[PDB]
């Protein structure tokens, strides 16, 4: 459905102009191997996987500019209302999954290390089967940011905080 | 009164590195002329790469 | 002697490289090569059930990988007349018009009806399992993994340290076979051949048939 | 680290060794890129017109295009 | 190899091996499910 | 059904070795069943039974609302596009609204996006409450029992009638979670509503079975 | 990369939606987007006594005017620039007005005034400590900030007035195009003005220029 004065790219004619002029450079390149050469396969893959590529660009609902070129739709409202999601939305969910999961294992292996005797020496030497076990446990962490949120354990009171003259 | 030499403190001094943050004490000076007796050694170094200070009884909550 | 595989001074799984072993497998079990990367072991409770579960599962496979083999190998290597003898197949054949049939010969057993099978399966392998946690008619359960008597009748567990190596024997098989049997699964879903197939595909050409070339034809097929 | 200029010269000399296998590791890939991923043989028979070549990049991600003519 | 662990677990050898792992795995992503937009 | 040293286990009278220590019979639901040894830490063992109520409860709520659409569509005449309960939600897809009760004067809501993040934003707030354990509706008395606002009809009053009901919940939010995950499985393998998979098997108690889609794979 | 490898259908090209909506609600309608000023039916159209609004209109669907140019992702990516550069000067000048009286490497920095070299290599050592400082390099972020704007609104602008605006649109949205289509190619005649044939009336612009990168660069 074309929207925002956008053309879907699988009625669009300036995609095809840009498919075409991909393989024609693929071909020219071809003309100087020799139709059995390794080369020529070569060239073969790349025009394979560049008409594929195209073709799925083609069935995925993207939607074309006048450079013929796909374009991404970032307010959520249209990208739901108009079968875009995949393009930014579902990604924003995923990074934010995997950031947060980072996050956590970091912290927990720095709030773990830091009740030892030296607790500096185990930040340039790893905890090698520690930091595992934390980066495994670690894939439920909103339970741990819930709980520490809610309970009122996330956060350091100010009066403990280091602080300038102020 | 002082504090117990081994416990804890924090420090109030505002200009200090180590305000808001906890202490050990090592030693108390019982003298009354001197005017910063306690002496205080902390984990985390500050800029001068120092661990340890003086401070006064009213720069301390323990 | 029985200090290669217990005590400080055991053989562990990453070889010459190995500087240690972690602290809560301290080499009192059988096959304790100090491998709990993930740290699951890490509490004691659950040591000791996964030290049963690993030991269970290793006995089960040992049977599974023995009984998923072998009425291949009569079917191809000796000619016995098995409907279907690729044992994921093997299941659908009850439900044939000439059922399951020992060996072929079809007065053997001739089953047709799951419901048999499984309310059978369900009382019989019910109630072996129940015994063997809370102990029956075959004697108490005293040891949950080793009980030794009616369980042990040609006496081999009673030289102590024979018994111990004999322990890391039982459990050391045990994992080749779970192996095996994750193996044939996989196998199963990458081929669609059963074992000795693929077995013999592998003899045939080694190079041009493993799961390198697995990948490759995943990857032409996009 | 130390003040013994004999620990220094033992230093220095052994490090020498070293820079001196990291040296052959360099040479020793130049020549075996160029008995295994090159045009050399090709480039003996026509030096004016081949260009010589010994680097092949990996297809992937559209890095491919670099495997020039 | 007594303590060869311990120089392992350093942080830029733990730092190369990790980054070396998570390049694999995105690169062998990008052979099997390229060009996703 | 009870609590204590000699209350109903999971292996009946065969559950002599079948129990570990650390299920002293304190909580409802115990069977002592844990071959896992999840729950050895007493704090993942309060997280674990909070959360076997979390499930519990909201597959119960769960499966009566997959199947209570298709009901009054089959007993009664209710005109609903796509009763069924994995075919619901696309009907707000497209242009389609989704009306109460098939009438398109009771939600006829229509912006799928809207209705989301209204849901999340709603749970935001009340699960947090419940995590806290205090909030506008009060402060629990206990996580996973609160009371209060959320026993109007006062019935955990009694001591004993409360240390029962604790048993019957648990009990019906173990069916419900079996029934839900039996509703994903037939949907999955079936692919027909569940009040067609249960006339099929009443139907029929022979060959309409899983074994029957067993041969398939 | 995307352009380097041959491949440009592989751009992130994020349009600018929200930009859109509200040059829609302005009154374009080359989004078909059919909002407030852009619905015949809304109540902000049909005001009885708005009157400006024909005059507005007309001017706000004319290419020629500037009365809200056209945007999509070249116009996207640049916005993001700029807001990096406000936010990143205004970063540099409250760190300065907040730290100014004292920070925890200071305490006392009221004492010393706005303006003073340092306090000397102790404590780790201390260049451009004061708020002064502060100031000093917020002034390159300001400068960089203006240059991403003005250029934005040149080659913006250029490209308009010559018609070809797919020149903007499609070599805007990686750097090679500004490099090759903005700065290379627009100091052609610039460079000229002075050869070995001879000087045209470009030829104080072509010394003003040379002047400018050897005052620059004489103060590093
Ligand atoms: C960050 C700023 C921001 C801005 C400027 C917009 C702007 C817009 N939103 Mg989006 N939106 C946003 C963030 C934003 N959104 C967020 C954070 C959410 C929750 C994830 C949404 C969820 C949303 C919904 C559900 C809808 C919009 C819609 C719209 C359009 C409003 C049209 C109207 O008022 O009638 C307009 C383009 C409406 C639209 O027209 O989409 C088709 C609409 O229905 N938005
Ligand atoms: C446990 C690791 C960890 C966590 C949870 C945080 C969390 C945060 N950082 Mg910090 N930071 C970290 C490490 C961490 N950081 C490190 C290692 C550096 C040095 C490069 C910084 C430098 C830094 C700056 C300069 C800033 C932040 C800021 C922030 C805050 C906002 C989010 C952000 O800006 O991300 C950005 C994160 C980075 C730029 C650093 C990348 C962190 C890596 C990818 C993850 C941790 C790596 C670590 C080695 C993992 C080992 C775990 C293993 C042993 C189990 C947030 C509180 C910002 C802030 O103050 O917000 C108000 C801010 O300006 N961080
Ligand atoms: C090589 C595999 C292997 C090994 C080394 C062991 C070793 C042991 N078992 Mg274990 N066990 C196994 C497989 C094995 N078992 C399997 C598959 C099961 C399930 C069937 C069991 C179930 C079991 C129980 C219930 C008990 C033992 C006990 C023992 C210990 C004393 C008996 C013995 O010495 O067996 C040595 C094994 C062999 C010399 C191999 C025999 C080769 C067979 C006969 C080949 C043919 C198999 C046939 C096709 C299967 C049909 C059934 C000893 C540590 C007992 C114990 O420790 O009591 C205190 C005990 O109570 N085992
Ligand atoms: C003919 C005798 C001889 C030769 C060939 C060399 C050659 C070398 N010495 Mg010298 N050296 C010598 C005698 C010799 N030394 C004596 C007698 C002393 C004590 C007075 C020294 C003290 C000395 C020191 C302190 C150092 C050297 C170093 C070097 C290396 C300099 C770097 C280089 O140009 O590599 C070019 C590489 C090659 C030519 C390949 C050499 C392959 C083998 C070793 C040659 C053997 C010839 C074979 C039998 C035929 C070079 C390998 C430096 C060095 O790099 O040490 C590691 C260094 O730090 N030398
Ligand atoms: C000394 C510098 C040097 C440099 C910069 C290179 C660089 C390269 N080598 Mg070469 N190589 C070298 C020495 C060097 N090599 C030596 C001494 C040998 C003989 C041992 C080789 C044998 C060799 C082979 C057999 C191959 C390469 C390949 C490569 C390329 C990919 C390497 C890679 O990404 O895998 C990263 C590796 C790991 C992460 C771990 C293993 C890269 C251009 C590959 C290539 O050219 O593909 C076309 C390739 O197949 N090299
Ligand atoms: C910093 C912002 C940024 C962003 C948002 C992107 C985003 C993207 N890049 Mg780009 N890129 C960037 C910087 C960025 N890149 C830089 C600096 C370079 C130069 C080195 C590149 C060079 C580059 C190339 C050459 C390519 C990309 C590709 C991609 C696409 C990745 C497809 C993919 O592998 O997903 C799949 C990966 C996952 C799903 C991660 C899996 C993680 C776990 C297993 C999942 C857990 C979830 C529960 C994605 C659109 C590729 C593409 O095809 O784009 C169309 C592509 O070929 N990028
Ligand atoms: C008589 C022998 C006997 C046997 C073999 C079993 C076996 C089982 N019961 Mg038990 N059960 C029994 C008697 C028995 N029960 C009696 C007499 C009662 C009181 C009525 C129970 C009350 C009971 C409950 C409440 C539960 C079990 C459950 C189970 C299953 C645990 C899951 C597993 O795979 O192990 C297993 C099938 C659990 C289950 O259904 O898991 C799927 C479960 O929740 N049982
Ligand atoms: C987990 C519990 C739960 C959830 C998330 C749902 C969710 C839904 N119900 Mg169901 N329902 C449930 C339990 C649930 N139900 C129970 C326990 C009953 C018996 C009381 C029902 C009886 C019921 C009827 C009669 C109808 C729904 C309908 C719906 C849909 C629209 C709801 C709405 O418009 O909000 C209403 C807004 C407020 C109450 C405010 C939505 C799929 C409607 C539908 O079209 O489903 C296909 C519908 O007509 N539900
Ligand atoms: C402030 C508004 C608010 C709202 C709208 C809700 C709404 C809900 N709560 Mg929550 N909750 C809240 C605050 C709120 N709660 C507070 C302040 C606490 C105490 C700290 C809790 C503790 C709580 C628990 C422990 C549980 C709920 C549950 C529920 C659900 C069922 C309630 C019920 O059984 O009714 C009675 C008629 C419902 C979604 C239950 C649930 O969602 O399970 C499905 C559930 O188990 N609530
Ligand atoms: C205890 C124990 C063990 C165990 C265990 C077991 C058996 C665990 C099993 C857990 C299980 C099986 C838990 C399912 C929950 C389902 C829920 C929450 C459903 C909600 C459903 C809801 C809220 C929503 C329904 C709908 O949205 C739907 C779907 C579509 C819509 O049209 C209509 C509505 C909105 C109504 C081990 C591991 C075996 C050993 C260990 O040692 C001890």
């Amino acid at each position: 459905e074309a929207i925002l004065g956008l053309t879907p790219c699988a009625e669009s004619a300036k995609f095809q102009k840009v498919l075409t002029k991909e393989v024609k450079a693929l071909e020219k390149r071809e003309k100087l191997y020799e139709p059995g050469s390794a080369p020529f396969q070569a060239l073969e893959a790349t025009k394979a996987k560049t008409q594929a590529r195209f073709a799925k660009y083609a069935e995925s609902g993207l939607l074309c500019g006048a450079d013929g070129l796909p374009h991404l739709i970032s307010d959520p409202g249209l990208a739901v209302k108009y079968g875009h999601a995949g393009e930014t939305l579902i990604p924003t969910i995923g990074f934010l999954y995997v950031a947060g999961y980072i996050g956590t294992a970091g912290r927990t292996y720095l709030q773990e290390i830091s009740t030892r005797q030296k607790p500096t020496q185990s930040e340039i030497i790893i905890d090698v089967p520690l930091a595992t076990s934390i980066a495994f446990k670690s894939w439920d962490w909103p339970n741990k940011a819930v709980k520490e949120l809610a309970s009122g354990t996330l956060l350091e009171d100010a009066k403990n905080v280091p602080v300038s003259r102020r | 009164a002082g504090p117990a030499r081994g416990s804890t403190v924090k420090v109030t001094r505002p200009e200090s590195y180590w305000y808001n943050q906890y202490g050990k004490v090592i030693s108390v000076d019982e003298s009354g002329a001197i005017r910063y007796p306690v002496v205080v050694r902390f984990e985390k170094e500050n800029y001068q790469g120092v661990t340890t200070n003086n401070f006064a009884l009213d720069e301390l909550e323990y | 002697k029985l200090s290669d595989w217990y005590g400080p001074n055991r053989k562990l799984f990453l070889g010459p490289l190995s500087d240690g072993a972690p602290e809560h497998l301290k080499g009192e079990l059988p096959g304790d090569y100090g491998f709990d990367v993930l740290g699951l072991a890490t509490q004691p409770t659950r040591l000791e059930r996964y030290r049963q579960g690993e030991i269970i599962n290793g006995r089960w496979a040992m049977l599974g990988i023995v009984g998923c083999i072998v009425p291949e190998l009569l079917a191809r290597n000796y000619g016995v007349p098995f409907p279907e003898p690729v044992w994921f197949k093997t299941g659908a054949t009850v439900f044939s018009e000439e059922g399951l049939n020992y060996l072929g010969n079809p007065s053997l057993i001739h089953a047709k009806s799951i419901a048999a099978i499984l309310v059978t399966e369900i009382l019989f392998v019910g109630a072996a399992e129940a015994f063997r946690v809370s102990g029956g008619p075959l004697g108490p359960a005293t040891d949950l993994v080793y009980p030794g008597k009616a369980f042990d009748p040609l006496g081999l567990s009673k030289d102590e340290t024979a018994f111990a190596e004999l322990k890391v024997k039982e459990v050391k098989n045990g994992r080749l076979a779970m192996l095996g049997m994750l193996g044939l699964f996989m196998q199963g879903f990458a081929t669609g051949k059963g074992p000795l197939q693929n077995l013999a595909d592998h003899l045939a050409d080694p190079t041009g048939a493993n799961i390198i070339t697995f990948h490759q034809r995943v990857l032409s097929d996009l | 680290h130390t003040t013994d200029l004999e620990d220094i010269s033992r230093k220095v000399f052994s490090a020498h060794f070293g820079q001196l296998a990291i040296i052959e590791i360099w040479l020793s890939g130049m020549f075996f890129h160029g008995a295994r991923f090159s045009n050399y043989e090709a480039w003996l028979l026509d030096p004016i017109h081949v260009k010589p070549s010994a680097q092949i990049v990996w297809p992937i991600v559209g890095q491919e295009i670099l495997n020039g003519d | 190899m007594k303590y060869f662990t311990t120089y392992l677990s350093t942080a830029p050898v733990v730092a190369v091996l990790w980054f070396t792992l998570t390049a694999s795995l995105l690169i062998e992503i990008n052979r099997f499910f390229p060009d996703i937009l | 059904k009870w609590y204590g040293p000699n209350r109903p286990k999971w292996l009946g009278p065969l559950s002599g070795g079948a129990v570990p220590e650390y299920l002293k019979g304190e909580y409802a639901g115990d069977y002592g069943f844990d071959t896992a040894g999840l729950a050895a830490d007493p704090k993942l063992f309060q997280r674990y039974r909070d959360a076997e109520l979390q499930n519990g409860r909201w597959a119960m709520l769960g499966v009566l609302g997959c199947l209570a659409p298709e009901v009054l569509s089959n007993v009664f005449g209710v005109p609903y596009p796509e009763p069924v309960w994995f075919k619901t939600g696309a009907t707000i897809l497209n242009g389609g609204s989704i009306d109460y009760l098939a009438n398109p004067k009771l939600i006829h809501a229509s912006n799928l996006l809207l209705t989301l993040v209204l849901e999340l934003v709603f749970f935001f707030a009340a699960e947090t409450w419940r995590e806290a354990g205090e909030g506008p509706l009060g402060k629990a008395q206990d996580k996973s029992y609160p009371g209060g606002v959320f026993d109007p009809l006062g019935l955990s009053k009694d001591p004993a009638a409360f240390a029962e009901a604790k048993v019957k919940e648990v009990k019906n939010g173990r069916l419900a979670m079996l029934a839900m995950l039996g509703l994903f499985v037939q949907a999955g393998v079936t692919g027909q509503s569940p009040l067609e998979n249960l006339s099929a098997h009443l139907a029929n108690p022979g060959v309409n079975f899983w074994t029957s889609y067993a041969p398939t794979l | 990369v995307m352009q380097a490898f041959g491949t440009p259908e592989k751009q992130i090209l994020i349009e600018p939606v929200f930009a859109q909506w509200i040059q829609s609600a302005h009154g374009k309608n080359i989004y078909e987007l059919n909002i407030l000023l852009s619905s015949d039916s809304s109540n902000a159209f049909s005001a009885s006594q708005a009157i400006w609004l024909p005059g507005w209109l007309n001017g706000i669907n004319d290419k020629s005017t500037s009365l809200f140019l056209q945007i999509g992702p070249g116009d996207f990516l640049v916005h993001h620039a700029i807001a990096l550069g406000l936010h990143t000067t205004t970063l540099i000048l409250v760190k300065g007005a907040l730290d100014a009286r004292g920070s925890r490497l200071m305490p006392d920095k009221k004492d010393f005034g706005y303006s003073f070299p340092c306090d000397g290599p102790g404590r780790g050592g201390t260049c451009d400590i004061s708020a002064w400082d502060a100031f000093y390099l917020a002034v390159f972020w300001m400068l960089n900030t203006i240059g991403w704007t003005t250029f934005y609104w040149h080659w913006k602008h250029i490209t308009l007035w010559q018609g070809n605006v797919g020149q903007f649109n499609e070599s805007s949205t990686y750097l090679m195009g500004w490099l090759r289509d903005y700065l290379w190619l627009n100091s052609s005649q610039l460079i000229n003005g002075y050869n070995p044939f001879g000087m045209n009336s470009l030829a104080v612009w072509g010394w003003m220029f040379l002047f400018g990168h050897l005052v620059w660069a004489t103060g590093f």
